[PDB]
C-alpha cells in the first residue's frame, strides 16, 4: 500500500522511528502520553538567506509531529510498514509508581 | 562552497554571482541554472527595467537581484559586484551600434569587469565568455575583439575560465530564430558562402549546464579556456535542414557567393555615420557575423570540450531545437 | 446492559510496583475499583485508575507535601475534601474526583494561586509549558473576583543558570524540596510566613549545586526558569527529539528542543532506569556549545601554517597520501569521549585493516582490562543502587563524573538509610560520606579485613563498592582493581543476586569503546607514532604526540588539538547525528538526529568510513545499517538498543595481582565538571559557571 | 592454555550469551579456561561480549584486519578449544 | 500637483481623511509621540535602492546580515 | 469498475486487459504529443512492460486493481490533453554519495 | 547596544534599550506599584505588580519603566 | 427513532449514534444497499445526498470513514450513514441513487483514495492533472510531496519539481490534562 499511496519513491526508503513522545518534563501532568507518532527524522533545515526564517526541503518535515498520531504501537507500526519505511520503534519509557506516603517525611532516626 | 540545502529554489550555493550578460539569450539559462542549484545572482541590467523581469522569477525571494549599471562607468561595476564570489561575464555583442564599439561591447569591457573584479579581491572565479574561434586574425571584428577579451581577461586575471561557445542555439537565440521569419519570406533561406561553413552549434542549456559546472568544479577549470562546442559538426545548410524538419516548411534554400552577402550587408555598417538615428540590429545579414561564416574555424579543435566537465551536451535534433514549433 | 468501558489504564502508562501481591488494597476511583499496592495515596490510587488528579507540588520523585490544595478529591466518609497527594488508600475507600465538591475546591484553589500570582503569563519564559495555565484552563473557574493589590516579590540572584521571578512562584515547596532531598545542597528556603512566603537563599548564594538546574522542570511555574534559555524559545515552536545525552558517561536521557536547525533548549524526560527526571548541569545548558566555535568546513595546512577551507576530496586524498606513505604501526586512532559506537567501530576496522592494532579512546590510560564487561560497567543497574546497603566509592567523586549515579546513590541514602564509604581525595558530597582515606593505602586496609568499614561492609546484606574509571590512568591499576575485587570477594558484594561491584566511567564513548575493544595497549603509541588521528578528542595530551605526526583532527569543535591538527575533518555533534552510545551501567542507548549538521560536517563514521575507500582500504559495509551489524559482530551489546545486557561473568576471572602503591593517592580525575568535554568547553554557558565553582 | 597468542593474533572475541540453553557450553569454556589464558597472555584483548540470543562465536583478529568467524552453535568445551588452537594456528 | 500619490497623508490627517475619525490633523498633532515620533516616508517602492525598503539579507541592503545560527570557527 | 479480484487470477487477468490497453493506445499517444521520433514504440512497450513488472510482486488482489486504477488514469490523462508532452519524454558509490551531503 | 544590533541597522534613531534606560525612576509610596502601562489601564500591559523592598530600582519587565521606593 | 425498527438489523452492522445527528455506521458492502433504503421508502424519505465526507483516521485498520450525509426534505430530518474502507478497498458508489454523488465521489477518491464501485467517470476532480498522492490523507504532508511550480527554460512550461519552502512550523499547543 506503499506504490498505491502516490508517494514518491525517495520518502518510501526512508528510515522512520515509531516512538512515544515522553512527558514535557517541564509540566507534571499526562494528557499527551499515549500517543505514538512515526518521527520522520527529516533533519535537513537550513536558513534562507533572505530573511532569519528556516526553511525545510523534507516533505515530511512536520507531518511526523502535526496530525500523524496513531493511538497504539500496533497501529503505528502497521502504518510504517504499510507504507514501507523502515521503521524501528523506541519503546517509551514509562515510571515506577512506587509506594510512598506522607508519614515517611517525619521518619524518627533512632538513638 | 558554503552550500547548506538539498537542491535548489531554496537552498545555498554560496555562489553570490553577478552574471554580467544575464538580460540576453545565454544569461536566462545561466540565471536559471546558478538560481535554481539555489545561489544568488546579481543580474545587473543595462536599460529598461524590464530586461531582467523574467529573471525576478526562477530565483527564491532575493535569489536573483536584478541591479542596474552602467557599461562605461565603473565605480558601479564595483557596486555591482560588492558583494559577489563569482563574477560571469556575458556582455558580448554580434553587431557594431552607434554608442558601442565592438572593442567596446565585446573587449575593453571583459577587461574592465577583469581589472574591478582583480581590485574586489574575493571573486573566486571569474568565467569570461567568448565565443568559439575567436582568436586573433579571425576576419569578423566581433572574434579579434572577443579573442582579445579573453588575453585580457586572462592576464589581468589569471585562473579565470574562459568558455569557449560555437554558436548557441534555443528559444529566442540569434542562430535559428532570424532564418525563421526570413522562412516567412516564402520559404526563401540565404544561406551564405553556400554552407560550406563547418561550425559545431549547442544547446544553450548545455553551454549554461557548462558554465555552472567550472563553478561546482573544484580549483581545476581555472585560467583552462574550455571550448563548448556540442555534438554533430554542423554545416549552415544542414543545420537549416533540421530546422525545416520543426517548422513545417519545404525548403528552398539559395545560394549566396561571399561578394552578394557583403554587398548587401554593406548598409547597416555605416553605424557610426548615421549618428541621428540607430540602425535595426543587422539579424540575417551582418558583415562581421559574414567574415566569421567565411572561414570553417568554428570547429573544437584537441582544446577543452565538455568532457572535461563530466558533462555531454544534448543533440540539435529534437527538443533542443523544438522552440522552432512556434513557427509551423 | 453489555457496555463498552473505556480500558482505565494507568495515567501514563505507569508501572505500579507491588511489593508484593497480596497487600494490594482495592480502592473506587469515581466507582471503578482499582488495586493498589499497600501505602499508596489517594492520589496515585488514582493514577493507578486512569484519573488525572491536578497536582502543583506533589512531586513522585520528591516528598509528599501540603503547600497547597489543588488535589482536594472526596472520599466518601470524610467531611473534608482529603488532599489525595498525603491521604493513604485505606481499603474500601471511594474517591470520587469529579463530584461538585471536589470540583468546587479544585476551582477555589485555582482561584487561591491566580490571586496574588502576577499577571506575567506573556513575560513568563514557562508561559505555555505551565501547571498554573493548563491547571486554570482545566480545572481552575474561568474568571478571576480578586480586584485588590497582588502581593510582588524581588528576583533573587540564583546564579547563571535559574532566572529566578518570585513574584510568579505560588510558593508550593517544591524546589525549596528538591534542593534538601534530591539535588542534596540545601541552598534554597521557605523565608517567611504568610503570604510573605518568600522561597530562595538567605543570603545570595548561587545555586553551587550541579543537578540544581532541573529545579526549572521541577517548578510548575515560570518563577524558576532556564537563564541561559532566557527567552529564546516558546513550549509550542520548540520541535522535540528524544535523544540521549554524551557529556557524562551515565548517559542520562533527554529532549533536545530544537527550532529549526538550532537547539534551543535541552530538557530531561523520563527514563526510570538512569536518570529518573533530572539531568546534570553539564548537559542542560551544554547545548550552547553545538553552535560556537563549530568546525564546518574541511581545513587542511597550507605552506604557511593557516588554515585552508578546502574542499572533502581534497582533505581526504591529502589524509589517505599521507597515511599510504608512513609505517604502519606508526599510525594511532586516538577516539574522542564523544564518539558514537559506530565511528569507533569504522575507526577500529580503519585503523586495523591499515596495519596497525593503536586504536583507543580519549579517556582510557595504557594497559585497560577491556576483556570481561563487568570490569568497566556499574553492574548493578543505576537504579540498582537503590538496592544497595553500603557504598564504598573509591575515589570516583561521583558528584562530579556521572552526576546520575550520584543522584541516585543521594536518592538511596536519603529513602533508605545508606551509609556510604569514601576512599578518595577530599571532595564535596550531597550526603554523608563518611571519607575513609585519601590514597590505596586505606584501599588496603579495607582489602586486609582492618579497618573500621570492612565489618560495616561485611554485615551489610547488599553492598555496592562503586570504583571510577578515572583510576585506571594510574600506573598501578591491576593492582587497585585486584584489591577492589578482594574487597568483593571478602565482603561478597559480588553475589550471584546483586552483583554489586560497579566501576562508573566519566566518558560517554568510554563505556562503548572499552566495549568495542579499543584498548590503548601501551605506551610508545602516540609517540614515535605518525598518523595521530584524534577522532573528535579534545582531552588528548597534544604534548605527548611528536611534533611530526601528521595530526588529523576529526573533532567538531577544536579547543587544543585542532590548532596541532595538520588536517581538520569536521564531524557532527552529539546531537545532529544518530549514534548507539553506552553509558556505564550498559544501557545502550541511541541518539535521535534533532538538528541539521552545521555546514559541512558530515557523521563520524561517514568520514572515517571515506577516508578509509579514499586511502585505498575497502571497507565491507557503507551505511550506517551496516556498520551496525559490524557492531554486532564485534559487540552485540551494541546493537541490542534500549537494553541492559549484564556482564554474567563475576571477577573470579581476573587472573591475579600485584602490589598497590602506597605514594600518589587517589587524583581527581575531574577538575571543573563544567569543562568536561569540548562541548563543554566551548559553551558560553559552561564558561561563566566557573563562578559556580 | 595456549601461550602463543599474544604472539600471533591480535585478539579473541568470544560472542557467548548471557543464559540461553544454547551457548552454556562456550560460557563453561570461558569460565574454566579465560583465568589460565589470560595468565598466559598477560596483554591479549581476550574479548568475552554478552548478549540476547546472538549464537555463540569465537571471533579473531590476525595481522591486517582479517577476520576468522567460529560458530560454536554445539561445540562442547574441547571443542571450542580446539576451535581456538585453530585459530591461533592459522595466524602464524 | 505631479509626482503626487496616496500615502504622502500623514497619520495625522489620515484618520480625518479617511472618515475614521473627525479630528482634523490639527488635533491629533498634540497626540503624536514625541519622543518616538517619525515624520512620514511617501512609500518610496521602485524610486531606487537604498529609498526602497530592504530586508538584511537582501544583498541590496547595507550591512546584509549572516543567519547561520553556528558560529563558524 | 468492481474488484472481481477475489483471487490473483482475475487480477492478473485485468492487469494484461490493462497491458493489452496501453499497449493499443500506444500509437495515440506517440500521436498527439509528438514522440513517434524521439522513442520507438519498442521503447515504449519496453518502458510499460517495466512499470508493470516493477510492481509485480503484489501477493494482495486489491492493491494490484488500485495500482491499474492508477495506471489507467495515468493513460486517460496522457492520451487526452490533459497532461503536456515534456514528461513523457521523460517518462519514456558511498564516497560519491559522502562528497555531496550528509544523508 | 547589542542584542538591539540584531534587529535595528539604522543606528541613528536612538535604540529603545537607550529610550528606557534614559527615563527616571517614579517615587512611589508603598512597597508595590501598579504600572498598569501608559496611563489607561486598556491601552496598557497586563498589570504587573512590582517589589520595591530593594534599595535599586525595580524594573517593569513589560515596559522598562522603573520604580523606587521613596520612603 | 423509526429508521432503526424497520431498517433490517444486519445493514446497520457496526454502530448507531444518538446525539448531534444521528448516524448508522454501516458496512461497506451493506452501504449502497442501505442508501436504497431511506430513500424510496414511504416514511423514510431522504432523496438528497448533501454531501459525502472522507475522514481518515490512521490508528484504526480500516483508515478512512466515508460519511455519507443524508437529507430528508420531506420528514425534515438528517441522517448521516457511515462506512469504513481502507486504501486500497473499493467501496459501493451512490451515484446511481443520488445523482450529486458524483463529484463527490470523486473527491473522496482524489482527497483520500477510496475508489467507488461501477461509478461512471470517476476521476480525480479536485487535485493537479499529474497529482500523484492523496492529499487529505493524514500521512500526506501540508506542502505536498512535489508540488512547487516555477516558470523556466522550458518555455511556456511550469516544471513539477520536488518542494522546498519557509518550513510549515507546526505548534504543539496541546496542553496536559486535555
Ligand atoms: N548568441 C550566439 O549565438 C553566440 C553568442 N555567444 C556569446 O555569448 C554571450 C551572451 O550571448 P547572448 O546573451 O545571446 O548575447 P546578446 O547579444 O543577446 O547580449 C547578451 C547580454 O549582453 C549584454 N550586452 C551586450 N553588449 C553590451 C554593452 N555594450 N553594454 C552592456 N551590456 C551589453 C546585453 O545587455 P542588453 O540586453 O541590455 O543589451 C545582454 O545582457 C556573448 O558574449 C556572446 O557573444 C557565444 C556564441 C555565439
Ligand atoms: S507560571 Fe507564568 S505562564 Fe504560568 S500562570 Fe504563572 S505567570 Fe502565567
Ligand atoms: S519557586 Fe517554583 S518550585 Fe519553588 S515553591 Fe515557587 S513555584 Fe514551587
Ligand atoms: S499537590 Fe496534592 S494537594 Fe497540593
Ligand atoms: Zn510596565
Amino acid at each position: 500500500i506503499g506504490k498505491v499511496s502516490g508517494i514518491p519513491e525517495e520518502h518510501l526508503s526512508r528510515k522512520v522511528i515509531i516512538y512515544s513522545p515522553a512527558r514535557t518534563a517541564t509540566q507534571s501532568g499526562s494528557g499527551k502520553l499515549g500517543k505514538w507518532k512515526i518521527n520522520f527524522v527529516s533533519t535537513l533545515k537550513w536558513e534562507n538567506p533572505l530573511m532569519g526564517w528556516t526553511s525545510t526541503g523534507d516533505p515530511y518535515a512536520n507531518v511526523g509531529d502535526s496530525a500523524l498520531a496513531f493511538d497504539s504501537e500496533e497501529a503505528a507500526k502497521s502504518f510504517a510498514e504499510r507504507h514501507g519505511w523502515d521503521y524501528k520503534v523506541k519503546k517509551p519509557n514509562t515510571p515506577l509508581l512506587k509506594v510512598k506516603s506522607y508519614s515517611d517525611n517525619f521518619k524518627w532516626k533512632g538513638n | 562552497l558554503a552550500r547548506k540545502g538539498t537542491g535548489g529554489r531554496s537552498s545555498v550555493s554560496g555562489i553570490v554571482a553577478t552574471v554580467f550578460g544575464a538580460t540576453g539569450f545565454l544569461g536566462r539559462y545561466l540565471v536559471q541554472q546558478l538560481a535554481k542549484m539555489g545561489s544568488q545572482v546579481l543580474v545587473p541590467f543595462r536599460g529598461s527595467e524590464d530586461s531582467p523581469r523574467h529573471l525576478k522569477l526562477m530565483g527564491d525571494l532575493g535569489q536573483v537581484v536584478p541591479m542596474k549599471f552602467d557599461p562605461r562607468d565603473e565605480d558601479s561595476i564595483k557596486a555591482v559586484m560588492a558583494k559577489a564570489n563569482v563574477v560571469i561575464n556575458l556582455i558580448g555583442r554580434e553587431y557594431e551600434t552607434r554608442n558601442f564599439s565592438f572593442e567596446d561591447a565585446n573587449h575593453h569591457i571583459a577587461e574592465k569587469l577583469a581589472l574591478v573584479a582583480k581590485e574586489h579581491g574575493g571573486i573566486m572565479r571569474y568565467i569570461q565568455v567568448s565565443c568559439l574561434g575567436a582568436s586573433v586574425s579571425s576576419p569578423s571584428r566581433m572574434l579579434r575583439a572577443k579573442a582579445a577579451a579573453e588575453e585580457a581577461v586572462l592576464n589581468a586575471l589569471p585562473e579565470a575560465t574562459i568558455m569557449r561557445p560555437a554558436t548557441m542555439i534555443g528559444t529566442e537565440d540569434r542562430i535559428l530564430n532570424p532564418w525563421s521569419m526570413f522562412v516567412k519570406k516564402y520559404g526563401f533561406l540565404p544561406l551564405i558562402g553556400g554552407g560550406t561553413t563547418k561550425f559545431q552549434p549547442v544547446y544553450v542549456v548545455d553551454v549554461a549546464a557548462a558554465i555552472v559546472a567550472a563553478l561546482k568544479d573544484d580549483g581545476s577549470s581555472m585560467g583552462k579556456t574550455y571550448e563548448l562546442g556540442g555534438p554533430d559538426v554542423f554545416t549552415t545548410h544542414e543545420l537549416a535542414e533540421i530546422m525545416y524538419d520543426m517548422i513545417r516548411e519545404w525548403p528552398r534554400y539559395v545560394k549566396l557567393p561571399f561578394p552578394i552577402a557583403k554587398a548587401m550587408a554593406a548598409p547597416r555598417d555605416f553605424m557610426v555615420n548615421k549618428v541621428p538615428f540607430p540602425l535595426p540590429s543587422p539579424q540575417i545579414f551582418n558583415l562581421d557575423q559574414i567574415n566569421a561564416l567565411t572561414t570553417d574555424t568554428l570547429v573544437s579543435d584537441n582544446a577543452l570540450k565538455f568532457q572535461d566537465l563530466d558533462l555531454v551536451p544534448h543533440k540539435l535534433k529534437g527538443y533542443p531545437v523544438e522552440f522552432l514549433i512556434q513557427y509551423r | 446492559p453489555t457496555q463498552i468501558l473505556p480500558p482505565r489504564n494507568p495515567v501514563g502508562g505507569a508501572r505500579v510496583h507491588f511489593s508484593n501481591p497480596e497487600d494490594a488494597i482495592e480502592v473506587f476511583v469515581d466507582g471503578y475499583a482499582v488495586k493498589v499496592p499497600k501505602g499508596f495515596t489517594v492520589l496515585q490510587a488514582c493514577e493507578v485508575a486512569g484519573v488525572d488528579i491536578p497536582r502543583f507540588c506533589y512531586h513522585s520523585r520528591l516528598s509528599i507535601a501540603g503547600n497547597c490544595r489543588m488535589c482536594l478529591v472526596e472520599v466518601e466518609k470524610s467531611p473534608k475534601p482529603v488532599a489525595s497527594c498525603a491521604m493513604p488508600a485505606l481499603p474500601g475507600m471511594k474517591i470520587k474526583t469529579d463530584t461538585p465538591i471536589a470540583k468546587k475546591a479544585r476551582e477555589g484553589v485555582m482561584e487561591f494561586l491566580l490571586m496574588n500570582h502576577p499577571l506575567d503569563c506573556p513575560i513568563c519564559d514557562q508561559g505555555g509549558e505551565c501547571d498554573l495555565q493548563d491547571q486554570s484552563m482545566a480545572f481552575g473557574s474561568d474568571r478571576g473576583r480578586f480586584t485588590e493589590m497582588k502581593r510582588s516579590v524581588v528576583d533573587k540572584n540564583l546564579g547563571p543558570l535559574v532566572k529566578t521571578v518570585m513574584t510568579r512562584c505560588i510558593q508550593c515547596t517544591r524546589c525549596v524540596r528538591f534542593a534538601s532531598e534530591v539535588a542534596g545542597v540545601q541552598d534554597l528556603g521557605i523565608l517567611g510566613r504568610g503570604s510573605g512566603e518568600e522561597i530562595g537563599t538567605y543570603v545570595e548564594k548561587l545555586m553551587t549545586s550541579e543537578l540544581s538546574g532541573n529545579v526549572i522542570d521541577i517548578c510548575p511555574v515560570g518563577a524558576l526558569t532556564s537563564k541561559p534559555f532566557a527567552f529564546k524559545a516558546r513550549n509550542w515552536e520548540l520541535k522535540a527529539t528524544e535523544t540521549i545525552d554524551v557529556s557524562d558517561a551515565v548517559g542520562s536521557n533527554i529532549r533536545v528542543d530544537s527550532r529549526g536547525p538550532e537547539v534551543m533548549r535541552i530538557i530531561p524526560r523520563l527514563n526510570e532506569d538512569i536518570n529518573e527526571e533530572w539531568i546534570s548541569d553539564k548537559t542542560r545548558f551544554c547545548y550552547d556549545g553545538l553552535k560556537r566555535q563549530r568546525l564546518s568546513d574541511p581545513m587542511i595546512r597550507d605552506s604557511d601554517g593557516r588554515f585552508k577551507a578546502v574542499s572533502w576530496r581534497d582533505a581526504l586524498a591529502v589524509v589517505g597520501d599521507i597515511i599510504h606513505q608512513v609505517k604502519p604501526d606508526e599510525i594511532v586512532g586516538v577516539a574522542g569521549q564523544l564518539s558514537d559506537a559506530e565511528s569507533m567501530m569504522v575507526l577500529k576496522d580503519f585503523v586495523n585493516r591499515m596495519g596497525s592494532d593503536n586504536v583507543w579512546c580519549e579517556g582510557t590510560a595504557a594497559g585497560v582490562d577491556a576483556d570481561l564487561r563487568y570490569s568497566y560497567l556499574m553492574n548493578t543497574s543505576i537504579s540498582g543502587l537503590e538496592n544497595a546497603d553500603l557504598f564504598l566509592l573509591i575515589g570516583t567523586q561521583p558528584r562530579v563524573e556521572a552526576a546520575m549515579v550520584n543522584a541516585r546513590i543521594c536518592k538511596t541514602v536519603r529513602a533508605s538509610n545508606a551509609k556510604v564509604g569514601y576512599v578518595g581525595p577530599p571532595a564535596e558530597f550531597n550526603y554523608d560520606c563518611k571519607h575513609l582515606g585519601t590514597g590505596p593505602d586505606t584501599l588496603k586496609e579495607i582489602a586486609e579485613g582492618r579497618h573500621p568499614f570492612c565489618t560495616a561492609l561485611k554485615n551489610a546484606k547488599n553492598p555496592a563498592i562503586i570504583v571510577g574509571a578515572g583510576l585506571f590512568n594510574r600506573t598501578d591499576k591491576n593492582a587497585i582493581l585486584s584489591s577492589v575485587e578482594s574487597i568483593a570477594q571478602a565482603n561478597n558484594v559480588v553475589r550471584p543476586d546483586w552483583n554489586g561491584l560497579n566501576f562508573l566511567l566519566q566518558y560517554a564513548a568510554q563505556a562503548a569503546a572499552l566495549d568495542l575493544g579499543l584498548i590503548q595497549q601501551s605506551a610508545k603509541a602516540l609517540e614515535s607514532a605518525k598518523f595521530v588521528y584524534l577522532m573528535g578528542a579534545d582531552d588528548v595530551n597534544v604534548d605527548k604526540i611528536p611534533k611530526d605526526a601528521f595530526v588529523v583532527y576529526q573533532g567538531h569543535h577544536g579547543d587544543k588539538a585542532v590548532y596541532r591538527a595538520n588536517v581538520i575533518l569536521p564531524a557532527s555533534a552529539f546531537t545532529e547525528k544518530e549514534g548507539t552510545y553506552e553509558n556505564t551501567e550498559g544501557f545502550t542507548q541511541q541518539t535521535v538526529p534533532a538538528v541539521p549538521t552545521v555546514g559541512d560536517a558530515r557523521d563520524d563514521w561517514k568520514i572515517v568510513r571515506a577516508l578509509s575507500e579514499v586511502s585505498g582500504v575497502k571497507l565491507p559495509y557503507n551505511s550506517i545499517e551496516g556498520v551496525r551489524s559490524r557492531i554486532k559482530s564485534v559487540a552485540p551489546n551494541l546493537v541490542h538498543t534500549d537494553e541492559r545486557e549484564p556482564a554474567a561473568f563475576g571477577p573470579s576471572l581476573k587472573p591475579e595481582c600485584k602490589e598497590a602503591m602506597s605514594t600518589t593517592p587517589f587524583q581527581t580525575v575531574v577538575e571543573n565538571f563544567y569543562m568536561t568535554n569540548s562541548i563543554t568547553r566551548a559553551s558560553k554557558i559552561m564558561a561563566q559557571c566557573s563562578a559556580v565553582l | 592454555w595456549r601461550g602463543s597468542i599474544s604472539k600471533s593474533m591480535k585478539e579473541l572475541r568470544i560472542l557467548l550469551c548471557q543464559s540461553s540453553p544454547a551457548s552454556a557450553p562456550t560460557r563453561t569454556f570461558v569460565e574454566k579456561n579465560y583465568k589460565d589464558l589470560k595468565s598466559l597472555n598477560p596483554k591479549l584483548p581476550i574479548l568475552i561480549r554478552e548478549c540476547s540470543g546472538v549464537q555463540p562465536q569465537m571471533w579473531a583478529r590476525y595481522d591486517m584486519g582479517v577476520e576468522r568467524c567460529v560458530n560454536l552453535d554445539g561445540l562442547t568445551e574441547p571443542q571450542i578449544l580446539k576451535a581456538l588452537e585453530n585459530l591461533v594456528k592459522s595466524g602464524a | 500637483k505631479d509626482r503626487y500619490n496616496a500615502s504622502q497623508v500623514p497619520a495625522e490627517w489620515h484618520g480625518w481623511l479617511h472618515f475614521i475619525t473627525d479630528h482634523t490633523g490639527d488635533e491629533l498633532l498634540s497626540l503624536k509621540p514625541k519622543r518616538y515620533g517619525l515624520e512620514h516616508k511617501e512609500n518610496f517602492s521602485g524610486e531606487g535602492d537604498a529609498y526602497i525598503y530592504h530586508s538584511k539579507g537582501h544583498t541590496l541592503n547595507p550591512g546584509q546580515k549572516n543567519w547561520t545560527r553556528y558560529q563558524s570557527w | 469498475v468492481p474488484p472481481n479480484s477475489a483471487n490473483l487470477t482475475e487480477a492478473r487477468r485485468r492487469v494484461f486487459d490493462f497491458f493489452r490497453a496501453a499497449c493499443r493506445s500506444i500509437p495515440t499517444i506517440m500521436d498527439i504529443y509528438n514522440l513517434q521520433d524521439v522513442v520507438a514504440p519498442s521503447q515504449l512497450r519496453y518502458a510499460i512492460s517495466a512499470q508493470i513488472r516493477n510492481n509485480a510482486h503484489i501477493t494482495d488482489p486489491k492493491v494490484i486493481d488500485l495500482l491499474i486504477f492508477k495506471g489507467m488514469e495515468e493513460l486517460t490523462d496522457i492520451v487526452d490533453h490533459a497532461k503536456q508532452r515534456h514528461h513523457i519524454i521523460g517518462q519514456y558509490d558511498f564516497l560519491k554519495n559522502f562528497y555531496t551531503s550528509n544523508y | 547596544g547589542n542584542h538591539t544590533a540584531k534587529w535595528m541597522q539604522d543606528r541613528s534613531k536612538k535604540s529603545p534599550m537607550e529610550l528606557i534606560s534614559e527615563v527616571p525612576p517614579i517615587k512611589v509610596d508603598g512597597r508595590i506599584v501598579a504600572c498598569e502601562g501608559d496611563t489607561n489601564p486598556a491601552l496598557g500591559h497586563p498589570i504587573e505588580f512590582i517589589c520595591l523592598d530593594l534599595n535599586e530600582p525595580a524594573i517593569c519587565k513589560y515596559c522598562g519603566l522603573r520604580y523606587v521606593q521613596d520612603h | 427513532k423509526y429508521s432503526w425498527e424497520t431498517l433490517p438489523k444486519k445493514w446497520v452492522k457496526k454502530m448507531e449514534r444518538s446525539e448531534h445527528g444521528n448516524r448508522f455506521d454501516t458496512n461497506t458492502d451493506y452501504l449502497f444497499q442501505l442508501l436504497c433504503f431511506l430513500k424510496l421508502h414511504t416514511y423514510t424519505r431522504v432523496q438528497v445526498l448533501i454531501d459525502i465526507c472522507g475522514v481518515d483516521y490512521p490508528s484504526r485498520k480500516r483508515r478512512f470513514e466515508v460519511v455519507y450525509n443524508l437529507l430528508s426534505t420531506r420528514y425534515n430530518s438528517r441522517i448521516r450513514v457511515q462506512t469504513s474502507a481502507d486504501e486500497v478497498t473499493r467501496i459501493s458508489s451512490v451515484v446511481s441513487l443520488f445523482p450529486s454523488a458524483g463529484w463527490w465521489e470523486r473527491e473522496v477518491w482524489d482527497m483520500f483514495g477510496v475508489s467507488f464501485i461501477n461509478h461512471p467517470d470517476l476521476r480525480r476532480i479536485l487535485t493537479d492533472y499529474g497529482f500523484e498522492g492523496h492529499p487529505l490523507r493524514k500521512d500526506f504532508p501540508l506542502s505536498g510531496y512535489v508540488q512547487v511550480r516555477y516558470d523556466d527554460p522550458e518555455k511556456r512550461v511550469v516544471s513539477e519539481p520536488i518542494e522546498m519552502t519557509q518550513e510549515f512550523r507546526y505548534f504543539d499547543f496541546a496542553s496536559p490534562w486535555e
